[PDB]
């Protein structure tokens, strides 16, 4: 799945359909993203077997379940409110989930794809994301150190700032994970008002 | 190499570029160790690595 915004008005999208084969659809109005369009990184669309719908499918990932799809189930993939219909762009599940992590982003003070934004606006909005990535790595090395308070402290202190970082990130809690999870969305749709506004 | 990182990552998925773009700072200016990018992705450091090798390998021939 690859979209490409053409301009402020316009994108294409490219997705996979079988075999080999791949199609892409032009016409893509940017103006409702939000609507189809999934911010979850553990999703991409596909086109589906007859042409008329873009298709969920998981891509392989430790990341939370998103628009009532936990695996690969047609039940669920096929149906049509989790779907979207190509020149209709509205796919329900995807616009629910969507729409929180939008309340999410207005809540730490970023700027939203859904009211009115321009370069100047993401731009700050990118700036401020940054900020709350950096606090958080600080947290996540502050948690791993409590735990985990042994006096081997030593050890892992023995390490710089960048390994230590790591070793914190991949034992940390599903707490973590969740705050990873809604911040990469964000940026998702971050990135989507940013080449908008370009 | 601003320009022709940037036809690269007109050749990936969204989710491929994405990952550059986080990892290499293209966006909020600030690199991310393959640990964050993983996380953020939930797949492993080296999943994030594959996908650095491929964009370089990408960069290097045209």
């Amino acid at each position: 799945m690859k979209l490409k915004i053409l301009d402020k008005d316009n994108a294409t999208l490219n997705v996979f359909h079988r075999n080999k084969e791949h199609k892409t659809i032009d016409n893509v109005p940017t103006a409702n993203l939000v609507d189809w369009y999934p911010l979850s990184n553990a999703y991409e669309y596909k086109l589906s077997r007859n042409g008329e719908y873009l298709e969920l499918k998981r891509l392989r990932s430790t990341l939370p379940s998103s628009y009532g799809l936990d695996d690969n189930n047609q039940d669920i993939i096929r149906d049509n409110n989790h779907r979207c219909k190509i020149g209709y762009w509205y796919n329900p599940a995807v616009r629910k989930d969507n729409l929180k992590i939008i309340e999410k982003a207005k809540q730490y003070g970023l700027p939203i794809i859904t009211e009115e934004y321009d370069a100047n606006t993401v731009e700050q909005g990118f700036r401020d994301i940054g900020v709350i990535f950096q606090s958080l790595k600080t947290i996540v090395v502050t948690r791993y150190l409590e735990g985990k308070t042994e006096e081997e402290l030593r050890i892992f202190n023995m390490k710089s700032e960048e390994s230590q970082l790591n070793e914190a990130l991949k034992e940390s809690d599903f707490s973590v994970d969740l705050t990873y999870s809604d911040l990469g969305q964000i940026y998702n749709m971050l990135l989507l008002m940013k080449k908008i506004s370009k | 190499m601003k320009e022709q990182l940037e036809d690269v990552l007109d050749t990936l998925t969204d989710r491929e570029e994405n990952v550059l773009r986080l990892r290499f700072g293209l966006d909020d200016g600030r690199t991310r160790t393959l640990e964050e990018v993983g996380k953020v992705f939930g797949v492993t450091r080296e999943r994030i690595r594959q996908i650095e090798a491929k964009a370089l390998r990408k960069l290097r021939h045209p």
